[PDB]
C-alpha cells in the first residue's frame, strides 16, 4: 500500500555487450497526476544506472544519499565505482533503516569499468541484493514486467535488439497498470556511448 | 524454502533449493542460500534475507577477526555462540533462522539456529517452508555414520522433497560437501527442472517501437 | 382461511355467481354518462327521498382523483370498498408514476380487481 | 473464526479466432503452500459448441459447474435445444448475481461458438459482469498472461506490422509458450496445460506438461 | 460447528492394484491433550467403501450416523443398486459443501477409499467443501510428512501392490509419529478390495531412537 | 449539510431552503426544492440522509392526499404534524428507519399559522421560528436578537435576508441560494429565491 | 515439556523429557533440556527455548566467575539465587520456567523451583512443564519420604512416562541425572526402557 | 471511471470511458459503460459493473412490461423513479451504483442521476466516477445550452478525455452518444491514444 | 469439578465432589451433582450447572417417557445417546461435560463420556471437570481390570481427593454411588473419611 | 480545505491562493494570507495542519534569509526547493513531522521562472503549473485544457479566473476572495484580489 503510494516502474535487461534500463515518468499521488516527466533513474557514473521505484520522496532522498556516498567514495579512492561495489553500497544504505526503511527497491544497470562485462541486479527495500543474468523489474507492475520479460527475453541480444525487447516489455506492462505510465524513457548503456530515448506511449 | 543439513561420517553435508519468492511470484530462480562462515564453516538461511545475509556476514567478519587473532582455525560453537546471543539480543526481530555446519578440531558438528535465539545440535536439520518435506525424508532415511556419497545422495532427495511439495521451494539443488581435508560448493548440484522448450516466435524486430525523442552521448 | 370455490362453472358454461351479481347491479338506481366535448356528466336516479335523509352522506357519486370520478349502481357498501382500492391505487401511481393516473389505467385496476373476486376462493 | 473460502490458484486463458475458440488451463490443486493435486483440470465442457474455465475457491468452481450443468438440462427441456453460448453467458450473469452478498469466488471464462460460426469469448467477474472479449485470462497468472496477450494477439504497441488474422496453428503456439512463461514465475502454475479447442468438427483435448516444481 | 472441541489428526490413503488402504491413529485429542486414546476414526460404509475423518470427532460421528442410515434405507430398498464409493464422495461433497454455506461448517477433513467395478477410489472432501481425486492422500500435518514420501514412491512407481502400500503407510505412520505432536502410536489400517473392507488395529510402528546418542 | 428556516408570523408561515445537492466535494444541483407540498396549506421542508428524505417525504405526502380524497377535507397542520411524528417515530424502532429532519409550515383557518420542528428521533414541537442545519447555529441566534410575534412578512423578509447574509459571511459551506414560500389564508405562494450570485 | 527432581539423602535426580514443539510440529525430539550450571549443579528448563537457553547461559557464567573468586564449590542456593534474580528482573520478557537442584557440601541434595515470574521455593520434590499438570496427583500419591537414589530414579521415570503419554506437548526419551558427591550419573530412558502403563480397553 | 451526460437544444449527449481496474491492475480497456436499456432509454455505469449491469437490466424489462401494459413509453422520469425505488431496497446493504437515465419523452429532453445510496435528481448536466472532478472543469467551461451538435459532440469527447489524463483510473476509449427525439444513436468510439494526437498535436 | 465413574463386573461406581463456584467464591459447598436418570441410571455434571441441569431434567423426561411407551428398562446407551443428541445439537449454546453410568440387564455396567462438544465414548472408566486433568496420570497407573465394587469405591475416593486436593474449583465432600441389579448405594465421604495424602515438606 | 494554484509562464509565475482561515463550521477570518516571502524572487505558500503550517514556513523563511546575510548573495528557487524538500523530508521520520503541501514559485536571473509542487511526504517535483487542494481536482483539468507554454500574464491571470469561476460554481466549501501574485525579473507584485462577493 505505502509502496504504491506514488506508483512507477523501473526495468533492467541484459544485452551481450550492453545493459538496458528503462521507466515510466508518471509522478502523482494515489489516483491524481501531478507531472509527467519524474526522474526515476540517476546517473552514479560514466556505465553506471540506478533506477528507483517506490515512495516518490524515498526515491529522491535516497539517490541524493546514494550520490552523496558515491561521491565521497570516488573521491577518496581515485577510481570509479564498480556495479558490484555499488550493490553493495545501496545494500548498507538500506539496511541501515531496516526498522525505519525507505520505501524504494532499487534497480542497478551497468557496464563493469576496464572489463565492460553487463550488470543487472535488484534490491529490495531492506537491502537484500538479487544478481540475474537476463533481467530485473521493481515497481507496482511487477508481475506485469515479469510476463513481458520471460516471454520475450534471449540471451546475447545487440543493442537494437535489447532496446526493442525492454520497451515492448515496458509499454505492454505498464498499459496493463492504472498509476504508471504517462511515458517511458530507455537508456542503453555500451561501451562506448549511451543513448537516451523516450517512447511514444499511452497518456492516460 | 528448503534448506537442510546432515552429519555424516568424515562431515558435514549442507543443501539448499535455489528459488526466490516476492510474494507468490518468483523473484529470483537462481539464489545462492548457502552462506559462507570460514573455510571449514557454513551456513544456509531461511527466513527475512537480509537479515540472514548482514547476520552471516558480520559472524563471518567477527570469527575472521577471531581467526587472525587467535592463529586458529575457527570453531562451530564460536559462530553458534555469536549468532545465538547476536539473535537472542535483537528477541526474534531479525528473522535469520540458519542450518550452520561445520567442522573443526573437535570434528563435524551441526546447528539449528531460530531467530528468537534458540539452537538445537543434532545430527540432521532442516528448515524453511519445505522443512518438513525434507524432514520425512530424512526421518525415513538417514542412518548414522553415513558415506559421503549416501549423504549428498540424502541431503538432494530432502531437498528434492521440499522443491517439488512446497510451493516458496523450487529450481536447482545446491550441495556443501565439509570435511576436515576439503570443502566442495557444488552449485548447482542438481537441475530437476528446466524452463519448457519454445513452441513459437513472438514477434520482437528492429522498428517495431515508436520513439518520441533521442539522445547519443558518446564516451570516451 | 375459508377457501371454498363460490364462483364455479354451470353445465352450460354460466358462471352464477356473476350473473347474480349482475341481477343485483340490476336492481340498483339508475346512473347515466355522457361524454362530451369538454364536459363529462354522471347523473344518478335517487329511487326514493327519504325527506329527513342528510343527502351528503349517500351521495352514489364520488371523485377518485382530481381527474377521474365515478359513478355506480348495485351494492353501496361494495361500491365503497371498490372506491376505496382505487383511491389508494390512484395516490400510489401518483407516487410511482408521477403523472396522475389516465382514466383507463385506473378502469383496468378496477376491473381487474372484480374479476380476482370472480375466480379466487373463499368471496 | 471460520472463512468460508479459499485460494486454490490455477490460471485459465480464453482465445477467439475466426472460426475456433480456445480454453486452456493449468491443472494444479493447491492450498496454502501445498499441492493437493496435479492433476485438476479447470475447463469444463457445457455444449459441443461450449467450453467454461473457473479458477479461484474450488468449492464453488464444482458446485457452480454443477448448477451450470442443471442449468442446461432443464433448458433443453424446456425449450427443446440447446443453449448458445451468449444465452449460456448470460443465464451465467444471472446465476453469479444471485449470490451477490455471498459470492461464488470464481472467475469464469466461456469459450464458444457464437450462432453464425465464429469464435466467441465471455469473460465474468465474480458477480457475474461480463462481456466479450477476443482474448481473457483469468486466474493467478491472469496479470503476467494479459500484457503479453495484448502484444501478440492485439499487436499492441507495436508500428509497421500488419493485423494478420490469427490462425488455429499460432494460436496454440501462443497459449502454449504463454503458458510455459507464467510456469516460470507463478508458483500456482504448473504440472500440466489442458488445451480445448472448440470448432464447428468440436470440442478436441490436448495436454501440454509444464514444470512440476 | 466452529470450534472443534475432540479432534483427530491425519488419515492416510494409498491406492494400490487391487485397492485402496486408508491409516488413522486412534487419538482424540482435546486441544493439546490426549483424552481419547482407543476411538475408531475409520468406519466401514458398504462392502465397497470405507470412511476415514480428521478434525471434530462428534462431527465424524453425526456424519456416520448420516452415512450409515443412508445404506441401511438403500439396502432395504433391495433393488440391485448400491451406492459407489464415487458416489458417497460426491454426497458427501455436497453435505460439506452446504454445511460451509450456511456458515456452519462440519469441522472435518475426509479420505474415502473404495474399490468398484475392478477400480480403486481415493477421494478428498475438507470442510469448505473442496473435494478431489488422488492416487494417495493425507491430511492435516500428514499432508507435510506423509504426502511427499507417498508422492516420490508413486513418482519413480506409478502402481503398487499391496504389501508395498501397506508397508509405505507404516512408514508414513512412523515418521507422523516421530514430528507430529497430535500424534499418537496407536493406529488402524482399513484396506478395501475385491473381497471387501477389512480394517486391522491396534497397531505400532517400530521407532528408533538411537539419535538421543548423538 | 442542508439549511432549513421557518418564521411564523400572526397570519402567514414564511420557510426558507437552500437549493443545493451535494455529492462529495462537488455541488451536483444548485436548483434543488427541499419543500414538499402535503395540501393547499401544508409545506413539509425536509433534509437529512439521501433516498431516507424523498422516501419519507412522499410517503407522507400520499397518505395526506389520500386522507383529503378519503374524506373531502383536509387535514389540519396540527393533525399533520402528528401524523408525520407517529409514522417516524414507529420508523424509528422498526428496520426500515428514516434518518430526516423536518418543519411542518402551514396555515389553519381556525388555529391560524403554525410551524412544527421535528427531529430524526421524532420529537415533535411547536416554535414560533426554528432551523435545521449547521447553519442553525449561525442563525437562531439573529432570529433570538430580532423576531417579534406581531412581526409583518416584509419585516419577516428582511429578517430572513439578514439570516442568509450571515449564512455567506460566516458559513464554510457554499450556499448561494435560497427558496422562499409563504403560507397564509390564500395558501402557498412562491417569493423571489434569494440569491447572493459570485462575481 | 515435563520436567521434575527429587531429592534423597545424599543427592537429587532430575528427570526430563525431549520434546520441543513448534505448535503441533515437532521441531526437536531428542532435546537436552537436563543442563549442567556447575559440577554438581542442573537445570531442567521450560517455556521458551531461547529464554532458558539464554539465561542458563547467564548464570553458568556467573556462577563460574563467582567459584573461581571465592575458591570454593558454589551453593544449589546461589545458583538458584542467580536465577531467581534473572527470571525475576525480567519477568515480563521471560517465559522461563527452571528447577535448580543439585548437591552441596553444606547442604546436600536441593531442588529448588524459580516458575515464571521470579519466585524461589525449595522443595522436597518439584515437577513443571506443561505435562507437569497431569501427574500431580500420581506424584502426590507415590511419593514417600525416605526414598534412595534407585527409588528416586525409577519414581521420576513413572511419573515423566505417565506425563508423557498425556501430555502432547511432551515425548521423545526419558533422560535422568543422578547427582551426588561423587559426581553425576546421566541416562536416557528410549523406547522399551521406558515405562509403560496399559490402556484400558473394553 | 468517467461518464458525463448534458442535456442541450438537440438532446442529450452521453459520453463515457471504457477502463475497469481491480485495484492497480487493469482488467478492461473496453468496457462499455454506456448501457443501451432499450432504443429510448440510456444508463451509464458507475460504481459495480454488475450492479449497474444486473440493476438496469431489470429496470429494462420492467420498462418493457410497462409498454406492453399501457401501449405507451414509459417516460424517463417514471423509469428512474422505478430505479430508486428498486435500489433503495437494498440501502446499506452494499450496493454501488451511480447511473444517470437519459431520455427524450413527452417533456423533452430528460436527464436523471440515480445512485444506490438513494440521491435521484434531475438535471442539466452530471458527471460521475472517479475522474469527474476533471470532467466537470472542463464541462462546465465549455457547457451551453445553445451548442451546435458537433460543438457539443467534441466537448463531451475533450472532458473525458481530460479526464482520462488526470485521473489513474480512467482510460481505454471515449464512447459517445446522442439521445435524440426519435432514439439515441452510437455517435462514436474513440481511443483515447486518437485523441491525444488530435488535441496535444 | 472432578467426576468420575468406574465399571466393574456387576454395575459401575460414580463419584464427585461437591463444589460450585461462582469466580472464586463457593456459592455451593455441598454440591450433588450425580444425577439419578433412571432407577438405575445416573448422570455426572461438570460445565455450566444451568445447562447440566436443564439437560438432565429433559433427558429423565424423555428417558422416563420411552421406558413407560416400551414397558421395558432403559438401556443406559439410550440415555447415553439422549445426552449426547442434546450436547451435539446444541453444542454452540452449552457448556456441559457428562458421564452417564448405570446398569443394564442386557448390558451390566456401563460408563459413557459425553464431553463438550457432544462425542459420545464407551470407556472402562471416565473422569471429567476441571479437577480431572491433575489425576490422569493416577488413574493411569493405577487402573487395574477385574477391580470389585469396594476397590472401585476405593479408586474413586482416591483419585477425588487428590483432585480436590489440587485443584482450586473443586472440594467439600466427596459423594459415591454403586450401582448393581440389586440397586443404589450411596454415600458420602467428608472430614476424615477422604483419603489423606501427606504434604512433602522440607 | 485550502486552496493553492501556480501558473508558470515564460517569463513569470503567476500564484493565487484563497484567503479564509476556518475552523469547524464557521470562517473564522476572510484575509488570510497563505503566502510566505523567502526572498526578493520566492514565493512559499503553504497549506495543511494548523500550526504545522506557518512553524514551517517561518522556519525556512528564517534560513534563507540568513543565507542571503551570510553569503551577500541569494540562494536560487531551485536551491531553495530542495532545501525544503530536505528539511521537510528529515522531519517526515522524526518526532515532530509537519503536515504541509507546498509550492514554491520563484524567478531565477539565469533559469527563468520556476514553479515546485511539494506533497506533505516530502516528494518535489517541477511543473509548468499546479494546485493543492481539494479545488484542485476541479481545476487541474481546465488548466490541462486552456494552458499553453507561451501563456502571457494576462491570459495567465484570466486562466486562473476561470479556475476560480469554476471553483465558485461546483467546489461545496465558500471561497469567495483570492490573493494574487506574480514573480518576474523585476521581483514580487501583488495583484488585485480576485473576488466574488455575494449579494
Amino acid at each position: 500500500s505505502i509502496m504504491s503510494y506514488n506508483g512507477g516502474a523501473v526495468m533492467a535487461m541484459k544485452g551481450k555487450n550492453c545493459v538496458a534500463i528503462a521507466a515510466d515518468r508518471r509522478f502523482g499521488i494515489q489516483a491524481q497526476m501531478v507531472t509527467t516527466d519524474f526522474q526515476k533513474i540517476f546517473p552514479m557514473g560514466d556505465r553506471l544506472y540506478i533506477g528507483l521505484a517506490g515512495l516518490a520522496t524515498d526515491v529522491q532522498t535516497v539517490a541524493q544519499r546514494l550520490k552523496f556516498r558515491l561521491n565521497l567514495y570516488e573521491l577518496k579512492e581515485g577510481r570509479q565505482i564498480k556495479p558490484y561495489t555499488l550493490m553493495s553500497m545501496v545494500a548498507n544504505l538500506l539496511y541501515e533503516k531496516r526498522f525505519g526503511p525507505y520505501y524504494t527497491e532499487p534497480v542497478i544497470a551497468g557496464l563493469d569499468p576496464k572489463t565492460f562485462k553487463p550488470f543487472i541486479c535488484s534490491l529490495d527495500l531492506i537491502g537484500c541484493p538479487m544478481v540475474t543474468d537476463d533481467f530485473v523489474v521493481s515497481g507496482t507492475c511487477t508481475e506485469q514486467m515479469y510476463g513481458m520479460c520471460e516471454s520475450l527475453w534471449e540471451p546475447n541480444m545487440d543493442p537494437e535488439h535489447l532496446f526493442e525487447t525492454i520497451s515492448q516489455a515496458m509499454l505492454n506492462a505498464v498499459d496493463r497498470d492504472a498509476v504508471s505510465g504517462m511515458g517511458v524513457i530507455v537508456h542503453i548503456i555500451e561501451k562506448d556511448k549511451i543513448t537516451t530515448r523516450t517512447l511514444k506511449a499511452r497518456m492516460d | 524454502t528448503t534448506i537442510a543439513g546432515v552429519v555424516y561420517k568424515d562431515g558435514i553435508v549442507l543443501g539448499a533449493d535455489t528459488r526466490a519468492t516476492e510474494g507468490m511470484v518468483v523473484a529470483d530462480k537462481n539464489c545462492s542460500k548457502i552462506h559462507f562462515i570460514s573455510p571449514n564453516i557454513y551456513c544456509c538461511g531461511a527466513g527475512t534475507a537480509a537479515d540472514t545475509d548482514m547476520t552471516t556476514q558480520l559472524i563471518s567478519s567477527n570469527l575472521e577477526l577471531h581467526s587472525l587473532s587467535t592463529g586458529r582455525l575457527p570453531r562451530v560453537v564460536t559462530a553458534n555462540r555469536m549468532l545465538k546471543q547476536m539473535l537472542f539480543r535483537y528477541q526474534g526481530y531479525i528473522g535469520a533462522a540458519l542450518v550452520l555446519g561445520g567442522v573443526d578440531v573437535t570434528g563435524p558438528h551441526l546447528y539449528s539456529i531460530y531467530p528468537h535465539g534458540s539452537t538445537d545440535k543434532l545430527p540432521y536439520v532442516t528448515m524453511g517452508s519445505g522443512s518438513l518435506a525434507a524432514m520425512a525424508v530424512f526421518e525415513d532415511k538417514f542412518r548414522p555414520d553415513m558415506e559421503e556419497e549416501e549423504a549428498k545422495k540424502l541431503v538432494s532427495e530432502a531437498i528434492a522433497a521440499g522443491i517439488f511439495n512446497d510451493l516458496g521451494s523450487g529450481s536447482n539443488i545446491d550441495l556443501c560437501v565439509i570435511s576436515k581435508s576439503k570443502l566442495d560448493f557444488l552449485r548447482p548440484y542438481s537441475v530437476p527442472n528446466k524452463k519448457g522448450t519454445r513452441f513459437g516466435r513472438y514477434r520482437c524486430e528492429k522498428g517495431t517501437n515508436a520513439v518520441l525523442t533521442e539522445k547519443v552521448t558518446t564516451l570516451e | 382461511s375459508y377457501d371454498r370455490a363460490i364462483t364455479v362453472f354451470s353445465p352450460d358454461g354460466h358462471l352464477f355467481q356473476v350473473e347474480y351479481a349482475q341481477e343485483a347491479v340490476k336492481k340498483g338506481s339508475t346512473a347515466v354518462g355522457v361524454r362530451g366535448k369538454d364536459i363529462v356528466v354522471l347523473g344518478v336516479e335517487k329511487k326514493s327521498v327519504a325527506k329527513l335523509q342528510d343527502e351528503r352522506t349517500v351521495r352514489k357519486i364520488c371523485a377518485l382523483d382530481d381527474n377521474v370520478c365515478m359513478a355506480f349502481a348495485g351494492l353501496t357498501a361494495d361500491a365503497r370498498i371498490v372506491i376505496n382500492r382505487a383511491r389508494v391505487e390512484c395516490q400510489s401511481h401518483r407516487l410511482t408514476v408521477e403523472d396522475p393516473v389516465t382514466v383507463e389505467y385506473i378502469t383496468r385496476y378496477i376491473a381487474s380487481l372484480k374479476q380476482r373476486y370472480t375466480q379466487s376462493n373463499g368471496r | 473464526r471460520f472463512s468460508p473460502y479459499a485460494f486454490n490458484g490455477g490460471t485459465v486463458l480464453a482465445i477467439a479466432g475466426e472460426d475456433f475458440s480456445i480454453v486452456a488451463s493449468d491443472t494444479r490443486l493447491s492450498e496454502g503452500f501445498s499441492i493437493h493435486t496435479r492433476d485438476s483440470p479447470k475447463c469444463y465442457k457445457l455444449t459441443d459448441k461450449t467450453v467454461i474455465g473457473c479458477s479461484g475457491f474450488h468449492g464453488d468452481c464444482l458446485t457452480l459447474t454443477k448448477i451450470i450443468e442443471a442449468r442446461l438440462k432443464m433448458y433443453k427441456h424446456s425449450n427443446n435445444k440447446a443453449m448458445t453460448t451468449g444465452a449460456i453467458a448470460a443465464m451465467l450473469s444471472t446465476i453469479l448475481y444471485s449470490r451477490r452478498f455471498f459470492p461464488y469466488y470464481v472467475y469464469n471464462i466461456i469459450g464458444g461458438l457464437d450462432e453464425e460460426g465464429k469464435g466467441a469469448v465471455y469473460s465474468f467477474d465474480p458477480v457475474g459482469s461480463y462481456q466479450r472479449d477476443s482474448f481473457k485470462a483469468g486466474g493467478s497468472a491472469s496479470a503476467m498472461l494479459q500484457p503479453l496477450l495484448d502484444n501478440q494477439v492485439g499487436f499492441k504497441n507495436m508500428q509497421n506490422v500488419e493485423h494478420v488474422p490469427l490462425s488455429l496453428d499460432r494460436a496454440m503456439r501462443l497459449v502454449k509458450d504463454v503458458f510455459i512463461s507464467a510456469a516460470e514465475r507463478d508458483v500456482y502454475t504448473g504440472d500440466a496445460l489442458k488445451v480445448c479447442i472448440v470448432t464447428k468438427e468440436g470440442i478436441r483435448g490436448e495436454t501440454v506438461p509444464l514444470r512440476k516444481d | 460447528t466452529q470450534n472443534p472441541m475432540v479432534t483427530g489428526t491425519s488419515v492416510l490413503g494409498l491406492k494400490f492394484e487391487g485397492g485402496v488402504v486408508i491409516a488413522a491413529d486412534m487419538l482424540g485429542s482435546y486441544g493439546s491433550l490426549a483424552r481419547f486414546r482407543n476411538i475408531s476414526r475409520i468406519m466401514r460404509v458398504n462392502n465397497s467403501t470405507m470412511l476415514g475423518a480428521s478434525g471434530d470427532y462428534a462431527d465424524f460421528q453425526y456424519l456416520k450416523q448420516v452415512l450409515g442410515q443412508m445404506v441401511i434405507d438403500e439396502e432395504l430398498l433391495g433393488d440391485g443398486h448400491s451406492y459407489s464409493p464415487k458416489a458417497i464422495h460426491s454426497w458427501l461433497t455436497r453435505a460439506m459443501y452446504s454445511r460451509r454455506s450456511k456458515m456452519n461448517p462440519l469441522w472435518n477433513t475426509m479420505v474415502i477409499g473404495g474399490y468398484a467395478d475392478g477400480e480403486s477410489f481415493l477421494g478428498y472432501v475438507d470442510m469448505l467443501g473442496v473435494a478431489y481425486e488422488a492416487p494417495s492422500l493425507a491430511t492435516g500435518y500428514g499432508a507435510y510428512l506423509a504426502q511427499p514420501l507417498l508422492r516420490e514412491v508413486l513418482e519413480k512407481q506409478p502402481v503398487l501392490s499391496q504389501t508395498e502400500a501397506r508397508e509405505l503407510v507404516e512408514r508414513c505412520m512412523r515418521v507422523l509419529y516421530y514430528r507430529d505432536a497430535r500424534s499418537y502410536n496407536r493406529f488402524q489400517i482399513a484396506t478395501v478390495t475385491e473381497k471387501g473392507v477389512e480394517i486391522e488395529g491396534p497397531l505400532s510402528a517400530e521407532t528408533n531412537w538411537d539419535i538421543a546418542h548423538m | 449539510m442542508e439549511y432549513l428556516i421557518g418564521i411564523q408570523g400572526p397570519d402567514y408561515v414564511l420557510v426558507a431552503s437552500d437549493r443545493v445537492a451535494a455529492s462529495n466535494i462537488v455541488q451536483m444541483k444548485d436548483d434543488h426544492d427541499k419543500m414538499f407540498k402535503m395540501s393547499e396549506k401544508i409545506l413539509l421542508l425536509c433534509v437529512g440522509e439521501a433516498g431516507d428524505t424523498v422516501q419519507f417525504a412522499e410517503y407522507i405526502q400520499k397518505n395526506v392526499q389520500l386522507y383529503k380524497m378519503r374524506n373531502g377535507y383536509e387535514l389540519s397542520p396540527t393533525a399533520a404534524a402528528n401524523f408525520t411524528r407517529r409514522n417516524l417515530a414507529d420508523y424509528l424502532r422498526s428496520r426500515t428507519p428514516y434518518h430526516v429532519n423536518l418543519l411542518l409550515a402551514g396555515y389553519d383557518e381556525h388555529e391560524g399559522p403554525a410551524l412544527y420542528y421535528m427531529d430524526y428521533l421524532a420529537a415533535l414541537a411547536k416554535a414560533p421560528f426554528a432551523a435545521h442545519g449547521y447553519g442553525a447555529f449561525l442563525t437562531l441566534s439573529i432570529l433570538d436578537r430580532y423576531y417579534t410575534p406581531t412581526i409583518s412578512r416584509e419585516k419577516a423578509v428582511e429578517l430572513l435576508r439578514k439570516c442568509l447574509e450571515e449564512l455567506q459571511k460566516r458559513f464554510i459551506l457554499n450556499l448561494p441560494t435560497f427558496s422562499v414560500r409563504i403560507i397564509d389564508r390564500n395558501g402557498i405562494h412562491d417569493l423571489d429565491n434569494i440569491s447572493f450570485p459570485k462575481q | 515439556t515435563t520436567i521434575m527432581a527429587v531429592q534423597f539423602d545424599g543427592g537429587v535426580v532430575l528427570g526430563a523429557d525431549s520434546r520441543t514443539t513448534t505448535g503441533s510440529y515437532i521441531a526437536n525430539r531428542v532435546t537436552d533440556k537436563l543442563t549442567p550450571i556447575h559440577d554438581r549443579i542442573f537445570c531442567c528448563r521450560s517455556g521458551s527455548a531461547a529464554d532458558t537457553q539464554a539465561v542458563a547461559d547467564a548464570v553458568t557464567y556467573q556462577l563460574g566467575f563467582h567459584s573461581i573468586e571465592l575458591n570454593e564449590p558454589p551453593l544449589v542456593h546461589t545458583a538458584a539465587s542467580l536465577f531467581k534474580e534473572m527470571c525475576y528482573r525480567y519477568r515480563e520478557d521471560l517465559m522461563a520456567g527452571i528447577i535448580i537442584a543439585g548437591w552441596d557440601p553444606q547442604e546436600g541434595g536441593q531442588v529448588y523451583s524459580v516458575p515464571m515470574g521470579g519466585m524461589m521455593v525449595r522443595q522436597p520434590f518439584a515437577i513443571g512443564g506443561s505435562g507437569s499438570s497431569y501427574i500431580y496427583g500420581y506424584v502426590d500419591a507415590t511419593y514417600r519420604e525416605g526414598m534412595t537414589k534407585e527409588e528416586c530414579l525409577q519414581f521420576t521415570a513413572n511419573a515423566l512416562a505417565l506425563a508423557m503419554e498425556r501430555d502432547g506437548s511432551s515425548g521423545g526419551v526419558i533422560r535422568l541425572a543422578a547427582i551426588a558427591e561423587p559426581g553425576v550419573e546421566r541416562q536416557v530412558l528410549l523406547g522399551d526402557q521406558i515405562p509403560k502403563f496399559t490402556i484400558a480397553t473394553l | 471511471t468517467t461518464t458525463l451526460a448534458f442535456k442541450f437544444r438537440h438532446g442529450v449527449i452521453v459520453a463515457a470511458d471504457s477502463r475497469a481496474t481491480a485495484g492497480a491492475y487493469i482488467a478492461s480497456q473496453t468496457v462499455k459503460k454506456v448501457i443501451e436499456i432499450n432504443p429510448y432509454l440510456l444508463g451509464t455505469m458507475a460504481g459495480g459493473a454488475a450492479d449497474c449491469s444486473f440493476w438496469e437490466r431489470l429496470l429494462a424489462r420492467q420498462c418493457r412490461i410497462y409498454e406492453l401494459r399501457n401501449k405507451e413509453r414509459i417516460s424517463v422520469a417514471a423509469a428512474s423513479k422505478l430505479l430508486a425505488n428498486m435500489v433503495y431496497q437494498y440501502k446499506g446493504m452494499g450496493l454501488s451504483m451511480g447511473t444517470m437515465i437519459c431520455g427524450w419523452d413527452k417533456r423533452g429532453p430528460g436527464l436523471y442521476y440515480v445512485d444506490s445510496e438513494g440521491n435521484r435528481i434531475s438535471g442539466a448536466t452530471f458527471s460521475v466516477g472517479s475522474g469527474s472532478v476533471y470532467a466537470y472543469g472542463v464541462m462546465d467551461r465549455g457547457y451551453s445550452y445553445d451548442l451546435e451538435v458537433e460543438e457539443a459532440y467534441d466537448l463531451a469527447r475533450r472532458a473525458i478525455y481530460q479526464a482520462t489524463y488526470r485521473d489513474a483510473y480512467s482510460g481505454g476509449s471515449v464512447s459517445l452518444y446522442h439521445v435524440r427525439e426519435d432514439g439515441w444513436i452510437r455517435v462514436s468510439s474513440d481511443n483515447v491514444a486518437d485523441l491525444h494526437d488530435k488535441y496535444s498535436g
